[PDB]
RNA sequence: AGCCAGAAACCAUGCUGAUUAAACAAUACUAUCUUUUUUGUUUGCUAAUGUAAAAGAGAAAUUAUAUAUGUACCGGUACAUAAAUAAUCCUAUCACCUUUUUCGUGAGCUGAGCUGUGAGCUAGGCAAUAGUUCUUUAACAACAAAAAAGAGCACAAACUGUAG
RNA sequence: CAUUUUUGGUAAGCAGAACUGGCGAUGAGGGAUGCUCCUAACGCUUGGAUAAGGUGCCUAAAUAUUCGCUCAUGAGAUCCCAUAAAAGGUGUUGGUUCAUAUGAACUAGCCCUGAAAAUGGAUGGCGCUAAAGCGGAUUACCGAUACCAAGCCAUAAAAAGAA
RNA sequence: AAUUUAAUUUCAAUAAAGCAAUCCCCUGAAAUUGUUUUCACUUUCUCCCCGCACUAAUGUGGGGAAAACUGGCUUUAUUUCU
């Protein structure tokens, strides 16, 4: 519905399997969950990892399933823990990171946003390694432990902007920044 | 007073340009309440005049007009492209326009 | 736009938004007088301000300074120049454009005695974060040697003054027509009454 | 960073306040003090009738904790000051040549004599409403006392700029009028 | 300005229950801002022959209120 | 490359263009400042170089080799006739620089005063200063009210009286002169009541006085590069000239770099 | 964050130029001429036309922005009031003539009376009109004719030589 | 001439090869400008919608939305492309290992130092710091003689024809 | 501006019932190959105690209770109140 705070990358549950063989009487199915902004981009991180893990590339295996993952309460806004290994210019590192967010999709959209941001890290250096529900006392940043506080009230203080119709190019007196 | 308008007023802007390129074909019109495509959709299919003032007596007046009709946008902010039955002249940049409330 | 001449107060003003807006309207087509020009904000320090100022100093020719630049130390003629560089000035619909545009220093007036209007995206407030700082345009002129300063400020003041006395009969003025106003609204006819109310009155 | 940060501010007795819009004044028995503090955008409220003043900070950064930790060093000092003068006082060290301070125009600029035996004057004037007084008690002594720390401070330091050498070397040659003891009245 | 105290994990039912029960959105009508809001919506929705009458009213209004100016001195 | 062995410019570039003045008359660039505590009084005065004599001084000059003892001395004569004022200026500051408000004349004017507005006094009829011979004095207060309640800087119209000279022209010399004091009221009170009258030198001056002295050079024409500019003379062999110019300089800039000397105007320069 | 003193450096000041500003101000005298109204401006010439922007070309708090403005006390204190700011206010559009009652302002007569002008109320029966749109001539400025009214300098030539 | 592989030579807009694509022999749109980079190859026209690429103004479209980071007393800003490194930093930002919400140690992001030249001087210029900076994302809009539909011209082929 | 019948772990009220209180829709933390079991977790503009105004606050720091309004589940009907 929304496209003016719409985030398109999405959870989905991929699972496949070795074809059947000579050698490979009984195959092993593999399933895994992966964040992705469509479905061919989840399927290819999907066989990227099965590359990684397993000898199956795309050819030696057959897909079982693929679906995007359903949010349970999106009115509730949860503690996510994120996992990471990155690569930095220099090296490749590991980080343990908390959001809070509605979904756990949010959340991987804000990671990317703050490992872009702060680390220059673009989507393609980064990998999440398990995003979940965790603990609201277990989180160690300082930024969500003070929103989890009793009593939450402070002053919004920031700038009007309206929109297109209402954006005069000129004014007969001066604005009101406070808004009262 | 004496005389009623009936059109609401504009500013005919340059001809339809891109960086360093013309195209002669589509004018851009400014048309003074409008500054959203969404707003500028209303008006979208209306008549044009483009109403001038010259030095002799032509069919023995002083007054002569070009028309035209408005026909799509040309940005977020309204301002719209209109094609003309012959190209009005630069000459004219920055004129003002008459933009009629039919069809 | 569509009036014979917009009058701007440009104190609180940023530079580079002002200019561009002032310069997109000349190009659109009307008549600006920048009224206050002296209070207009850059976004640099006064320090690194002071050192562009020098650079632009040190810009000029080894040749022949008679056919040298322009170092313009009037803080109006700095806005001038500004906006002179977002025209195409060396063509003959940027030179109308150009000859269209007004500036002065303080408030002129028989413009004063016209209304003046502001560009609301363009205040210093509006753009800059507070904490972060600024200067403004008429100290960093002072600073290079302008010094045509204190005469503005006296200027300024009595303009003031006498507005104040011109705010205080206005406001005696609009407040008499309103108790006239309220008192002769009870002579309309019921009906009109009603609509004239509901429609705001 | 943090949504909230916070200082509870006691305030003397005696104290009366006019610190509206952030322009902080405080009068008291010795003077009334004027400080902005407008370039610090932070919600310092008064309260009369139970003493002291709260001032919140919304979004704070460290820097934000900074200034919140100094403008509360800031204030307490415009209280101390009103309150009690305060006085700097400095002893002038000589090993070998007389150094003769003459105080003039009413305790608001001192004459220095003699540094080095230079046998010439240096006149430092004192800022506005900073007093330099002379002790009777030790010769050496001298009192510069106002209701600003700042400014006190600042004319000394205005004073022992004034004295100090050129080019004879600073660890052999010591003499000059130095700041020793930091009070109030 | 408003707000109504509410337990923090509330849905539908009873912020509907809530609202009906504060009555809120009198409150708006009744302050500047709703009150300019309102005035405004009017005016936009407006017919010909009302936008008519409004010029009609307040011609009657000024000949009536210029012969009060006139009665004054 | 650098060159070899330094050695000063000739001539100094401040004094660019070096042109013949616009007018025989000296041109003050600025006046005294600002001086509340001290009375209104005069700035400047006309006179007429007539020559040059010697003195003997004798001299204190503590510390002096020659000390104590008496010293013969160059000295310059200028006869003094008294100016007359005739024009009260009234300037009012702008952004734009000061700005004549207005000028209040006196009740008559000298005939030398009328010569120096015609070019052809003896083939004229001479009705200058005729519908100007008079107005209402409540005019004339009106305007000097106005000058003091909006003016900021006063000056008097003073003017040369050549008729008490020997010198062949006949046409006055009309000059500004600022007065510097107090208030612009009780310098409008001392301009009004000095007006009519002579001003002689020791009205303005004192002697010992130290004095700013504003004139035109005397002339020469145009002059080549060696009298206009004092340099290094060319060698005996030259394929052309002695007197004839040096190098011009650099290939870059592609044009005459602009400090390099020139033939051309010596002299009838405005100097201080 | 906030500040201070501090160099042959820097910018003014000072000084020189300024047909470098296609710059300008004040003053003096003068050119059948100026001013108001009417009609015109579809042999080099001898009536005479030009506008880059009329369409309601409507709108004069102010420091502001981690709060403003009044009012009351002594730049400070106390008390009100603004906070969608042009998302507002002003403001057009009751042709006519004729009957009736009121108020503003200008002019002539000897404060006042009357007339004109501007604004209203009161009563009447009185207009429009080209067969469907192709500018709605509606703005500004200039000029020619017709009436009515008002009020000499410079260059050259000789002479000069502080100049060339 | 370019990418990639590449030999000599201190290196070289140097010499010498390989594969392929360009230019040469080529307009057009972008790359601020530019024979070669990118987009893309061209009868004449009308309209559309896009590409490369843009959208503070010059200069056509957003002073768009959205999350970070960033203040620099010579900041930084689109491949080729017009400098820049080892090395430091108790500037700020994240991490990670240790110790007892404080003390250590590392780590990489930005920023700073390292970092000097010749007419006056170059993120294209003006400017920009609640960006118009740097790193993302979200759309809309603008954007070619390339793309689609239509007309007309010629060339090529095909139909079809000796009242 | 919409629209059709499907598809895909999708609701939300409506007003009568019930059910459990650190309990539950949930979410934690624990003892080849499946289980399964433990205790941890809600609200409050309710009440109490200490600190009595000690707070960013029309309150508050610490310590305890209370309830089921709030949320959660099981129902029974209801969908143009939403």
């Amino acid at each position: 519905i929304d496209n003016s705070l719409n985030t398109n990358i999405h959870q989905y549950h991929i699972v496949g399997r070795a074809i059947p063989t000579a050698k490979d009487k009984n195959p092993n199915v593999y399933r895994m969950c992966i964040f992705a902004k469509n479905d061919t981009n989840a399927k290819s991180r999907f066989w990227y990892f099965m590359k990684k893990i397993n000898k199956l590339k795309k050819s030696n295996g057959e897909l079982l399933a693929c679906e995007q993952i359903k949010e349970r309460f999106p009115l509730r806004v949860k503690n996510y823990g994120v996992l990471l290994r990155y690569d930095s210019r220099t090296g490749t590192h590991n980080m343990y990171k908390e959001f809070r967010d509605t979904t756990k999709e949010g959340a991987i959209a804000q990671l990317y946003s703050e490992m872009a941001g702060r680390h220059r890290a673009r989507a393609s250096s980064i990998n999440i390694i398990r995003i979940s529900e965790i603990s609201s006392s277990l989180v160690r940043r300082p930024h969500i432990k003070q929103l989890l506080k009793r009593r939450l009230r402070f002053p919004a203080l920031h700038l009007p902007t309206l929109q297109k119709e209402y954006r005069k190019k000129f004014a007969s007196k001066r604005p009101s920044t406070y808004r009262m | 007073l004496q005389a009623v308008r009936l059109y609401e007023k504009g500013v005919i802007l340059g001809y339809k340009r891109s960086q360093r390129n013309q195209d002669p074909n589509f004018t851009l019109i400014s048309i003074k309440n409008v500054n959203t495509k969404k707003h500028a959709q209303f008006y979208v299919g209306k008549r044009v005049a483009y109403v001038y003032r010259t030095t002799k007596h032509h069919d023995g007046v002083k007054i002569k007009c070009i028309w035209g009709k408005v026909c799509r946008t040309h940005g977020n902010s309204g301002v719209i492209r209109a094609k003309f039955k012959t190209h009005i002249p630069p000459k004219a940049f920055g004129d003002r326009v008459r933009i009629l409330m039919y069809p | 736009m569509y009036k014979k001449e917009y009058v701007i107060d440009c104190k609180g003003h940023l530079l580079g938004r002002l200019a561009s807006l002032i310069a997109k309207e000349l190009l659109n087509g009307q008549r600006i007088v920048a009224v206050r020009c002296e209070d207009i904000n850059i976004s640099g320090s006064l320090y690194r301000n002071k050192l562009k100022y020098q650079e632009f100093l040190r810009l000029r020719t080894n040749t022949n300074p008679k056919k040298g630049p322009l170092h313009l130390r009037e803080p109006s003629k700095i806005l001038w120049r500004c906006v002179r560089g977002m025209l195409p000035h060396k063509t003959y619909k940027g030179q109308l454009a150009l000859k269209k545009l007004k500036v002065c220093v303080g408030m002129p007036a028989p413009y004063d005695k016209k209304k003046k209007y502001v560009l609301p995206s363009a205040l210093r407030a509006f753009r800059l974060k507070k904490h972060r700082r600024y200067c403004r345009l008429g100290t960093l002129s002072s600073r290079v040697g302008w010094n045509y300063d204190t005469l503005v400020k006296k200027n300024e003041v009595l303009r003031k003054q006498v507005s104040k006395a011109y705010y205080k009969k206005k406001v005696n003025n609009l407040n008499e027509k309103k108790e006239i106003k309220t008192e002769a609204l009870n002579l309309i006819n019921p009906e009109q009454r009603q609509v004239l109310e509901n429609f705001g009155y | 960073k943090t949504i909230v940060s916070t200082q509870k501010v006691l305030i003397p007795e005696g104290v009366k306040v006019a610190i509206n819009a952030r322009k902080v004044t405080v009068s008291g028995k010795y003077g009334t003090l004027r400080r902005s503090f407008r370039h610090l955008p932070i919600d310092i409220r008064l309260n009369k009738l139970k003493k002291y003043i709260k001032v919140v900070m919304w979004f704070g950064v460290p820097d934000s904790l900074a200034c919140i930790r100094t403008v509360c060093t800031h204030l307490k000092n415009m209280f101390t000051g009103v309150t009690k003068k305060f006085l700097y006082k400095m002893r002038l060290v000589h090993a070998h040549f007389p150094i003769n301070s003459n105080i003039v125009d009413n305790n608001t600029r001192i004459e220095i004599r003699n540094y080095l035996g230079e046998k010439s004057v240096r006149f430092v004037k004192a800022l506005p409403g900073v007093v330099i007084e002379k002790s009777p008690n030790v010769k050496d002594e001298i009192y510069v006392s106002g209701a600003d720390i700042e400014n006190v401070s600042l004319t000394a330091a205005l004073i022992h700029q004034s004295v100090l050498c050129r080019n004879k070397d600073i660890r052999k040659f010591l003499d000059g009028i130095y700041v020793s003891e930091v009070t109030t009245v | 300005k408003e707000r109504i105290k509410i337990n923090k994990n509330c849905k539908s039912g009873f912020l509907r229950k809530t609202v009906n029960s504060t009555k809120v959105l009198e409150e708006f009508n009744n302050s500047k801002l709703g009150k300019k809001m309102i005035i405004k919506k009017k005016r936009d929705e407006a017919t010909d022959f009302e936008r008519f009458q409004v010029y009609f009213a307040k011609r009657e209004l000024k000949k009536k209120m210029t012969t009060i100016k006139n009665k004054k001195n | 490359s650098h060159r070899k062995f330094e050695r000063p410019r000739h001539g100094s570039l401040g004094f660019l263009p070096r042109k013949r003045c616009k007018r025989l008359r000296g041109k003050i660039r600025s006046f005294p400042k600002d001086d509340k505590e001290k009375p209104p009084h005069f700035t400047a005065f006309m006179g007429y170089k007539a020559g040059m004599t010697h003195i003997v001084r004798e001299v204190d000059k503590p510390g002096s080799k020659l000390h104590k003892k008496e010293i013969v001395e160059a000295c310059t004569i200028i006869e003094c006739a008294p100016m007359v004022v005739v024009g009260i200026v009234g300037y009012r500051e702008t952004p734009k620089g000061l700005r004549i408000l207005s000028t209040v004349w006196a009740n008559h004017v000298s005939d030398e005063f009328r010569r120096r507005y015609y070019k052809n006094w003896y083939k004229s009829e001479k009705k200058a200063f005729t519908k100007s011979l008079n107005v209402p004095e409540a005019t004339k207060n009106c305007l000097l009210k106005r000058i003091e309640k909006y003016c900021t800087v006063l000056r008097a119209i003073c003017h040369t009286q050549p008729s008490k000279t020997p010198l062949r022209m006949k046409k006055a010399h009309i000059m500004e002169v600022q007065i510097n004091g107090g208030s612009m009221k009780e310098k409008l009170e001392f301009v009004k009541e000095m007006l009519e009258k002579n001003l002689p030198v020791s009205t303005v001056f004192n002697p010992n006085e130290m004095i700013d002295v504003i004139s035109v050079t005397k002339g020469h024409g145009t002059k080549g590069v060696v009298s206009r500019y004092g340099v290094k003379r060319l060698p005996r062999k030259t394929h052309r000239g002695l007197r004839k110019v040096a190098c011009i300089g650099a290939w870059h800039p592609a044009r005459v770099q602009f400090q390099i000397p020139r033939h051309g105007q010596k002299g009838y320069f405005h100097r201080t």
